[PDB]
This record gives C-alpha cells, structure tokens and sequence, in this order.
C-alpha cells in the first residue's frame, strides 16, 4: 500500500469549521512542492481535531516524505492558534492500521478505567512511542490533568470569572527562575553561592485548592476551592475501554512505514518487560489483538449519538461474542469513542481475539465463518453500521467544491448524485457517503454594541464562554514527578442546557457583573461535525461497489456520467483503490 | 548561638559526616577533639544537618558531646525547626528532651509548630504542644498554626488544636 | 561508536528543577517517532542549562538522526518557555571529545581575557562553526552583551523597578518598520519615494545610558545611567581561560560524526588564515591541543565549590606542568568553568601540549609515563578529583520507576553504594557520576500580603529574577554585529540574604514595598544537577571489577544488590555496559 | 530647468571635482535642486567634498539654500563633522543661526554629535548659544543629556 504521512492537531473546544478555517486550511495551503505526492485529504471535526493525510507514490522514502511534509508545515506553525501549537502538533509516518493492542487491566479492581489510563499514559506510553518501528501510538483513554471544575454561582457570588481563575492559576502555579546569591560576576572574595528557589509547580489538588483568588474588603479570603471542585481527571473524557467487560486502558500501536513487524513487536514486548516489575498491585498486561487469530468490529452510529448510545451498541456486540461465540472467542477489547476514522462520540471498535486454531476445529469456526455470522447478527441493529471483518471490488470517489459553493450546496449536490446512483442497481451497489451528516448546533451572537456600552471586553466574553463550555489548557503542573496539564472548565451540571448560558457572568470595567444573556442572543441551526477536504478543496467522499460481475472500470465510468450532470462548480476525482 | 564558619579540617569532616549519616566517623572525630559546633557557610552545625537528614543516633552523639541544641543558622532557624519541618519524630523528642527552645522563632517569626503544622506532621505537633509550644504564636504575617490548618484544609490538625 | 545527537538549551537564572520541569521533561516527552533510538539521557543543571543526549543504534545515518530529532524538537518548541526559545536551542551530531583547540592571546597585553573572548565570539566563531566537519564549537569565554547593572537604592529613590527598566529598554532600543514616503500603491503624480527611518537599535553604552526612564513631577529627568552602571560585559561570566598563565580565550572544536579529522583540521586552519590579517595589534593564535603529543587534565571539585577554589586547583595543575614537567611540556591551556562533560563553577579542564617527541627521549618522557606521574602528583589534592588522561569497568543507571522523587532516589542510591562498599573483593570505586545536593535559598512569596498591598506577583517575580538571575531583554548592535542586552543587579546588591530586603517593588497605588514585607525564606537542600534516563529520573553510578575479577561477575553482583532496593527503584545498563 | 542640473547634482553627490568644473563651465544651474530640495552644495557638504564646496560657491551657489525640511548646507557640514567645509560656508556668508522646520540649528547638531572643533567655530561666528529647538532644548541641554563633559565646559 502507498505510504502516507499524517499531520494531526488539536484545538480543545473547537467546532469543525473553526478547526478547518484556523488550522487545516492554513496548513494545507503550504502543502505543495513536495516530491512524489499523489494526493492529500483531510478531516476537520467538532471534537476539535484535524488530521491531514498526504499519500505518496509507492517506493517513496518515508523519512524524506516526512521531512518534506514537516518543512512545509513549519510555514503554517506561527499562523496557527496558540491553543493548537501548545497541544503539540504531530507529523507521523505510519501504516493506517494497528499492528497490536497492548491492554491493561487491574485484576484486583482497585483502579478505575481513569486510573488505569493515567497509569498507562504516565509510565508506559512514551517509552513505547520512542521504540524504533513504532509509527503511531493511540491511548485508549486519557492522561490525568489537574481539573478545576468551576461553579458559576460561586464565581458570581465573589465578582470573579474564569479569566480571574485562569490568571490566578498562571500566577500561583508557576515555576520561577530566581537566580542565585553570590552568582557571577561576584564581589571578589564571595564564599556563599546558593541557588534561589522561589515558586515551583503545584503537585496536588490540595495545593490547587488553596490558590488565592482574592482578599475581600472585610479581610476574608476567596480560595480556588471556594469556586471550583478540584480533582485529577482526564485531559478529555472521550475514550473509554473495556476488556471482557472489565475496566481497562491500552495502547493501539501502528507500524512505522517500512519497519519490520516481528522485530518491532518484539522490542515492544522487551520494553513492556521493563515496566512490569514496577506496576502497582493488581495491574496487568493482556494482549487482545496480535497480528489468522483475530479480527475487529467497527461500530458507527450517526452523528449526534452520545457516549451512552454507542456503549449500548458496543454492549450488544460484546454480549454477542461472550454468549453466542464463547467457544471461539477468547477476548473482546472494546473501545467507546474511538473508531476507524479516529475519534468521535458516535464511534467505537472491538478488537476480538480467538482461541487457538486447534481448539476451533471445523470450517464454520474459522475467522471468515465467524465474521460472516457476526456481521449477519449485527445487520439488524438499527441506527448503527456494525460489522466484523479481518483487516476490493470497490470504488473511492471524491465529490469536490471547485467554485466556492460552500458546504450546504456541496451536500445538495452529493444528495443528487446519491439519488441518481440509487436508480442503477444493474451497475452500482451500496453508493454511500463515507462521512457525517449535519446536526443541530447552538449559534450565539455577541452583541458588540451592548458589550461596548456595558464595558465588557470581547476577550473576557470569549474566554468565559470557551473555558466554561469547552475547557481551557492553562499551564502545566507536576503529578508524581511528571509534567502534566492543568484544565479549567465548568462543572458538568452548569454546561448542560441552553438556559445555563445565562448563569455565567463576565465582569465589566466598572466592576459590575453582567450575565451572558445581557449581550448575547442565540438560535438553533445546522452545521457539519466533520468537514472533509480533498487536495485542499471542500469535498465529500463517496464509497461503493461494482455490481455483481461488472468491472470497476465500468462502474467508475457510470459514476463519471452521473457526476457530469451535477450543478456548475461541482467536480470529482478518484482516490485510494480507484486512483490507479 | 550563631556559631562562626571556621575552615577547620576536623569541622569540615564532622559537618560532612553528620550530613551523610556516618555514625562511626562522627564518634572518631568527636574523640579527636572536633568542634561539635562547627558551622558551614549557611550557619548549619552538624546538629542542623543530622536533624535535617534524619540521622537519629548522630543527633544523640552530638548532644552527648555538648552540641548547642539551639544553634541558629544565618536565617534564625534551629535544629528543631528542621526536624519538625521534615517529619523526624524521634529527633524532635530527643532535641526537646535536651532543652531545645520549643518556641524559637526564625527571622520570619516562624516556629517549629508553624512548620510541623504546615506539612501536616500531627504527631510532632502534639509533642511540641506537650513541651510548652505557644499555640497562638504568630509569624510575621499574623498567622498561627490554626490559620495554617484552615488554609490547608487539614481538619485533623484543626481538631488537635481545638 | 553509536552516533549521538545532543540537544542543548538554556534558561538564564533557572535552577535545575525549573530547567528540568519546564524544559527537559517537555522535550523528552516529544522525542517519539524517531528511528533507531537506543536510549536517551539528560542533565538539567543549576547553571540554567540542559543537555539531552540521544544515542542511536550502530550503523545509523547521523544526518537522518539529527534531522528527525530537530524536527521533533521544532514541534515541541512552542511548549517551552519564551526565555528558552529566545536563547536558541541547538542540536548537534558530534563526538563528545575535542579534535582541537584554538587558543587566542594578546602578546602585547592590550586586551583582557574578556575583550579577547568577545573578539573571538564576534569575529572568529561563526565562520569556524560553518566550516564542514565542525560538529560543535565551545567558546572558552562569552560574547559581550550590553550589561545594565541595576542599583536597587537608586531604583527605589525614583520609585522604579526592574520591570520599568526592561519596559523602557524594549521601547527605546527598538528597530522600527516605518514604511515609506510614496509607498505603493501610490497616488497618481507622486515624484518622491524614500524609506522612512524611525528608531534603530542602540550601539553604545552612551546611548543606553540616556534611555529616559521617567520625568519627575518637577520636570527633571531620570535616565537609565541614574539607576544602573552601563558596560559591555559577557552574556555570562562562567568560563575563564589561560594559556601558560596568560589571559586567553579560544574555541574548543569537536568533529562532526563521520567527518574527516585531518581535512576538517586543515579547513579550520585555512579559515583562521583568512582572519589573522585583520586582528587588532597583539592578538595572536596559538595551537594548544591538536589531536599522542597531547593529553588533558580534568578538575572536578564537589558541587558548592566556587570559581576561586576551582582556580586555585587549576593553578596547582598548571604550575606542576610549567615547573616539574617544563622539559616535556610546551604549553597548558586551562579553562575554569568547563569540564569536558558539563559546565559549572566547580569544574575545569587543562589541555596539555608536549614538546617534539624527538626532544623527549626516553620511556619516562613519553605521554604514558607523564600522565601517570601527573595523576600521582595530583592524587593528594584535597576535595578534588584531578586526573590526567589521553583521549573501562561499568556504567549503571539507578532509575525512579514509580514517581518516588529526588530525595527517595538519593536514599536508594546511597543504600546501593553502601551495600557495594561491603564487597571490596568484587567491586572497586562504586560511585555517583553526578552531584550532591547543596544548600539553596528557598523564598516564599506571601500571596495574601502581596494582594493586600496591591503588589503584582509578576512584578515581584520579574524583580527577583532580573535582579538576582539576569534577564535577556532584546538585541542591540555592537560594532555592526547583533548581540544581546541584559539587566541584572550590580554584584554587590545580590551577594547576601539581607540584600533581598533592599529590592523594592511598586504597588498599584504607587507605594514602594520592600521584598521583606511579602516574603519569607529558609535554607534547604536540593540538586544542582538532575539526571534522567529514558525519560525517568535517574542516577548514574560508575565502578569497576576488583583485581582478578571479570566485568560480567561485577555486573552480576550490581544486579543482585539492585534487586534488594526499595519498591519502585529499578536499574539499567548503559554506555560501555550496553 | 536643465539636464546638466541633474548631472551636476550627481557629480557633486559622488565627489567628481573635474566633472563639476566642466559642467559649471557649460552653464549648469548651480542651484539645481533634487527631489528632496538638496542642491549641489548640500550634497558636497554632506559627503565632505571640500573642493567642490569651494568651486560651487565661487560660481554663485546659494550658500543658504534650504531643503524641503528647512535644512541648509551648513546644517549638514556641522552635523557630519566636516570642519573645513563649516569654515568655508561661514566665510562665504552661511547663516550661522539658520533653523530648520524643527527649529534645529547647526550648533544643536554639532553639539549632538560632539563635534567640538565645529562647535567653537560656530560660536566664533556668532551662533546663538541659547537657541531653542521646538522642544525647548539648547546645545547646553544636549551636552547634559549625552553626558559630554568636554562640550559642557565649552558652553559654560
């Protein structure tokens, strides 16, 4: 398969369009003058994530392709939002699929999913990530951050805002360079030389809680724990894994382009062997997916679907393999919130490991027969594309906006091509979008005239909104000797419903607390939670099959005739399997 | 109580030995006349060092050989400050048994009780109260051990204090 | 040899822990996805410096390794403090040993050690650094910066602080893009086009001295020279060098991995021959270490030792070679503050050059016998490891596997060293390669008191840091070359603990508040050098097999001893023992 | 005016004494001014060309020509440390207290660059020692601000 370099970035709390227009486009515009590049694609998601895939000619030196991609990326880096740069943009040269999954569980049940994911992120991930041949390592879970969960009633009670919280955290969770007594050049004859140690990073919830937000006029103290709950918690809460129904985390490991699979797997095992003797009690590695012996199950709900509804479909999948296929299936490692197209609330994946070849005699107990039955049993689950498979007659079509038509017209055009393809079953089977549909979003308009009149600044309004409802990475702290992030966000119960917008207050220049409702209006509307682009233009990937017996050549040719009738400005290209 | 820093050969050895927990060497140097109150450049005597690094037997050896239980370093701090700050219970007991000033204030007005309180060392807090510690002593910022317990949210300590 | 790529970065006025936790950990966490990395090691030092050494499998293309490293580092640069970014992070692919040293003296004593170092920095170093095969160039000295040496009594008299000084320098030593007259797009009929020139960088102490800090309410002027002494001086003051006892500077040059020693040395000489004709009078190049007719001498004092005590030891070393060995030794180039592996007040190196082999007849006047005699002569210097070596037992890393922390890892190290001392038949000289904790001055800022007085924490921390640690403000042009500008307290107001109380900060209501009103301080111990190994806290231990015993037996015992250490302490073999 | 006007500006600009004689002889406007209002005497004064200054003055050049910002050849000679030109300009009648649009005099400029020999000649020829620029500053204030003690002596 052709080599691919992947650029990935993150913008916490950002919607798909914001990601696209502040990040993806700026990078993409620099991706030219790169040798042996066949094509480029990208997704910008409402998880605040962008992933750009640059696919190179077969036989291209991956080291050089990565270098050349990154040198074009450097041109965009100072134009990117500081919140993106700070998350650590990555450029990787891996295979798209997993070589292995390293699972981690706690046999004594003394550690939650959250605890386990933190232990793996903090003590295990980096060393794996540094191992030669490891192209990409995906954490099924999240490293702990220091979480400050703000309460807007308590903030307004003391005339404080998230801006004040963020300011206090930057001032009092600080690592100060303070010099030396008797440092050079000295007064000659100086005997005393000592480093000055001033403020150092906080290391604990207790220290965060005693951050001093203000002194009142009466002399009483407002401390950060008086306006927030304070605990360790995930940088994000989107990825949740289980191993045979038990709380788990893990590492999904992809092979670096051109690296040896056996060698690489072996060095991963060697490195895990260094960690094992220092595990806390109960912790253990399990191996739920070595690359017949194994296969995966993809779970894809429609956009809008919550963690809860995805968990339900995953429970039906897991239940199936542990009840109906229990004589074939050794283990199911199920991950809610991460799937084939990477991350989202409506996606999931199960890695299934089978017992030994010799404890499954009979042709109906082989991977092909098993996956067929599973796919069959899952086919009647509603509002869910669920299927099982172990890793061809298809086509990969890109509908492209070539005239600035915008996302809504491109959808209309896509729908027109999909409806006409539905009237040709003789030539075309299962012609479908690979992407997501638009969903309701809450559109809020800051009234500039009111803000100016009340003396509330727009940066204050935007931070308050963003930090509360999206979260904000403030700075780093030290957790058990390891640098980790600090995030502020509203406690959940204050950021659940439209009316909660009005309970958040911003402080004006004259000291008055002004609720959000005084300078804002809002309405529902639709927009995309995943915007796709192909060769730098807005796009919509359409997948499908040559009908029984007909050539890909003939089905492609039909898709071109249908496409030829679409509105002015809409074009197409072939990618992936269809490129050559 | 501020002992001066003499570049003395046996003083250095003792300071270093008290610092590394070399029990035997401390005994040898003491028999060979080493200044029991040799001070380094920050005013630390071997008793400060033994107290900081938690070397119980050395602390008893130094005291038995006449060490100043209330040595002040250059910022006003005593071996009891260090022991109380860093959780060395048996040392705190031994020092107070030998006449340590339980209410000694450093330059900042900070007492052993303030340090013990700040780091939540509850057993030490009780021993110091037992030995006469002024529970309402205030540092330069007006703060008592009680104020410390409220700021740190240590309810166990607030209760000991009543 | 396994190729090694080295990252270096700097944070002026930072202690080891600050460096470690804002820089070192952050770079380490982002060295993923690099091919053929065998292991990674680092030091974070109380000089404000970090060195990360990434060692690759043998046979690795050093070009590719360097590039992959630099590319990861680039993606992590935005996570680093602005103070570190702005110093420039370097990444090198070179030997750890010197190929050669270029010495520079003034034969007519016209120029001090400091002038010479600046001349070298400003006129020679960059072209040498751009020569092919030159892997790393160490200046034995510092380039000049514009130094603003602040006086806190004078700052307080005029109700100013270092924040006001820094602000005023950035505003008044500025280089302004001002556009043009008749610039495009122009009006129809425009006849004149000319650049507009506004503020330009300052070029002289005279100019910095007349920076206008403020106009008093009676109309008099407070200039920068009224609160500071203004002089060219080194960006740092840490490295001082001598050639046969005379003031010197120089360049220590390391060969780029894979380069040709002999061709690279020749190209270096060819480049110096371009510079010689334009030297100021007196200035002269000497050649004190050309790599068999040369050797080095290391000087390691215990952490806490000062520039003067290291100097005293170097003088003894130099003296011995210039008196006892004068029939064999042509020269000694001695550097105080640099020590081969590392940079610190407690370390030095001497580069020794011998006379012609022909004129040192006899086995007793060849390198081996000379170094061996010198090591014997220096073995009885007090509290200093001093040894002479031309340029193998074991190399062990004790590792913090469970977030135990510095203090517990030190106790665990000490337990293992004490246990290894009780097997003198199997192990000899089992010792730390690093540094012992030393006293440090812990200052607590009272947040309540600062807020009650209306004193801003940023002004407090900028005041403390700029004064006691130095702050790189912006650039200026010295005789046509871009160089740095630094503010720092004049020496005498930053020597002792009582001096803290003489620095004032201005509150929101205009009152000056001494540092004593909102701070408190105590002595404690901490590390002048924190080590890490493959991303975790670590402590390097060296040692050898006792006589009549194999390396592998000794190693096996170290592993046995190591298996009885407190929970969460692991180990690994590195270096010669990998 | 003239094509030789522009050639003379250029030749005065580049210090070409011989090309300047030949152009004077062929009728070249001696007070030809370029786009910023600089005459050959300005250019020759700024670039230190003494012989050209002399040749031009003998050919009737306006000794007090002012540029679009009010600056005269003596402003330029005084500012750029050209003593022998300052002397000749003042001998041929240069206005010693000429002010530019900013109120700056040749004294202010010589003082600011610490050209002491020039400061003396300007005072010799009646330069007003208390002339203020638009900011209220005298040559004496400029000596204080630059901390140039030698110049402070000379202005008492």
């Amino acid at each position: 398969a052709p080599p691919a370099v992947t650029i990935s970035a993150s913008y916490p709390g950002a919607d798909a369009k914001t990601v696209q227009d502040t990040v993806t486009q700026v990078i993409e515009q620099n991706m030219n003058g790169i040798d042996n590049l066949m094509y480029m694609s990208s997704n910008s998601d409402s998880t605040g994530t962008v992933q750009i895939t640059l696919t190179f000619e077969s036989g291209t030196d991956a080291d050089i392709a990565q270098v050349q991609v990154q040198n074009k990326l450097q041109l965009a880096m100072p134009l990117l939002p500081q919140e993106v740069q700070q998350q650590g943009v990555s450029v990787e040269k891996s295979s798209s699929s997993f070589l292995m999954v390293v699972g981690v569980i706690n046999t004594d049940g003394t550690m939650t999913q959250e605890d386990i994911s933190d232990y793996v992120a903090a003590n295990m991930k980096d060393a794996i990530s540094r191992t030669s041949g490891v192209g990409d390592v995906q954490l099924f879970g999240s490293q702990y951050a220091m979480r400050i969960w703000m309460n807007p009633n308590e903030l307004n009670k003391f005339q404080l805002t998230p801006v004040d919280v963020i300011t206090a955290i930057k001032a009092q969770n600080a690592q100060v360079a303070a010099g030396q007594l008797g440092g050079t050049p000295p007064v000659k004859g100086q005997q005393l030389n000592a480093s000055i140690i001033a403020q150092t990073r906080l290391t604990s919830t207790e220290e965060f809680g005693k951050i001093l937000l203000k002194v009142n006029q009466d002399g009483s103290r407002v401390l950060l724990r008086d306006v927030a709950k304070i605990e360790l918690g995930g940088e994000n809460y989107d990825i949740i894994a289980e191993f045979n129904g038990q709380p788990a985390s893990g590492l999904g490991i992809k092979l670096a382009t051109g690296a040896n699979a056996l060698d690489t797997a072996a060095a991963i095992r060697a490195e895990l062997a260094k960690m094992e003797p220092f595990f806390p009690s109960g912790l253990k590695i399990v191996y739920p997916y070595d690359t017949q012996g194994v296969f995966m199950t993809m779970v894809q709900l429609p956009a809008g679907a919550t963690q809860e509804r995805t968990q339900k479909v995953l429970n039906e999948v897991t239940h199936y393999y542990l009840t109906k296929e229990k004589n074939n299936v050794e283990s199911v490692f199920a991950v809610n919130g991460f799937g084939f197209a990477g991350r989202g609330q409506n996606t999931g994946i199960a890695f299934v490991s089978l017992k030994d070849w010799a404890d499954r005699p009979g042709e109906e107990n082989k991977v092909e027969a098993i996956t067929m039955r599973a796919t069959r049993a899952f086919s009647q689950i509603k509002d869910a594309m669920v299927f099982a498979f172990n890793l061809a007659t298809g086509f990969d079509f890109e509908l492209i906006d070539q005239a600035g038509l915008g996302h809504e017209k491109l959808t209309q055009a896509r729908n027109q091509l999909l409806a006409e393809a539905a009237k040709h079953p003789d030539m075309l089977t299962s012609v479908r979008p690979n992407g997501l549909e638009d969903t309701p979003q809450f559109k809020i308009d800051i009234d500039q005239e009111k803000a100016q009149a009340l003396g509330v600044s727009i940066n204050d309004i935007n931070t308050t909104l963003g930090a509360a409802w999206g979260g904000s990475y403030v700075n780093d702290f030290i957790d058990r000797g390891r640098v980790k992030k600090v995030y502020v966000m509203s406690e959940a119960k204050y950021r659940m419903l439209p009316d909660d917008i009005g309970d958040w207050y911003v402080r004006a220049a004259d000291g008055q607390m002004v609720p959000f409702s005084a300078f804002s209006s809002s309405r529902w509307e639709y927009g995309s939670p995943r915007l796709e682009r192909y060769n730098g233009l807005p796009s919509m990937e359409i997948l499908g099959q040559a009908a029984p017996g007909k050539s890909t050549g003939e089905a492609m040719e039909l898709m071109e005739q249908l496409a030829s009738k679409l509105p002015t400005g809409v074009g197409y290209d072939w990618t992936g399997m269809s490129y050559q | 109580h501020h002992h001066h820093h003499h570049g003395s050969d046996l003083g250095k050895k003792l300071l270093e030995a008290a610092r590394a927990g070399r029990d035997d060497e401390v005994r040898i140097l003491m028999a060979n006349g080493a200044d029991v109150n040799a001070a380094d450049v920050v005013g630390w005597t071997p008793l400060h060092l033994a107290a900081y690094w938690g070397h119980l037997e050395i602390v008893e050896v130094l005291l038995k050989n006449g060490a100043d239980v209330n040595a002040y370093d250059t910022l006003g701090s005593t071996p009891l400050h260090l022991a109380a700050h860093f959780g060395h219970l048996e040392i705190v007991e031994v020092l107070l048994k030998n006449g340590a000033d339980v209410n000694a204030k450093d330059d900042n007005g900070i007492t052993p009780l303030h340090l013990a309180a700040n780091r939540g060392h509850l057993e030490i807090v009780e021993v110091l109260l037992k030995y006469g510690a002024d529970v309402n002593a205030q540092d330069k910022f007006g703060k008592t051990a009680f104020d410390i317990s409220i700021n740190n949210g240590n309810e166990d300590l607030a209760e000991i204090l009543q």
